[PDB]
């Protein structure tokens, strides 16, 4: 439901923008980044991927934040 | 049957972004299907 959001979307792969290891994983996004409205965007986005996986039973656990979480190893703005 | 009191028109998310060329192959079936839903249309600006 946003005309931004939907283009995005179109120039992102899964080989790129998406590093899967175990249960955990971290979806970066393409370079039209930290201009990011988080109203509609990257709340928008959140919601269409919370609901993507109750569709079959993955309770998809978001948590989008400026650091980031891969296999319990924080690390905010460039510092681990 | 009433066009002219509402037309309908293809969406703004129907066309391929201006960018890209029809190398991008995703961006290639946007206008296919634009082709095809192209005069089931009652905008009379629609063949171009």
């Amino acid at each position: 439901k946003s005309a931004s959001l939907k283009r995005i979307l179109t120039d992102m792969t899964i080989q790129r923008n998406y590093v899967c290891q175990g249960d955990d994983g971290i979806l970066l996004l393409p370079h039209e980044a930290a201009s990011k409205i988080s109203a509609d965007d990257m709340n928008e986005l959140l919601t269409c991927l919370r609901d993507y996986g109750q569709l079959f039973g993955w309770n998809y656990d978001i948590d989008w934040s400026d650091t980031a979480e891969y296999l319990k190893l924080y690390a905010l703005m460039g510092c681990r | 049957a009433y066009n002219g009191l509402v037309t309908t028109v293809l969406s703004e998310d129907a066309f391929p972004d201006s960018s890209q060329s029809i190398t991008h192959l995703p961006s290639m079936w946007k206008c296919l299907f634009l082709t095809l839903a192209g005069p089931m249309t009652s905008d009379p600006h629609s063949p171009v």
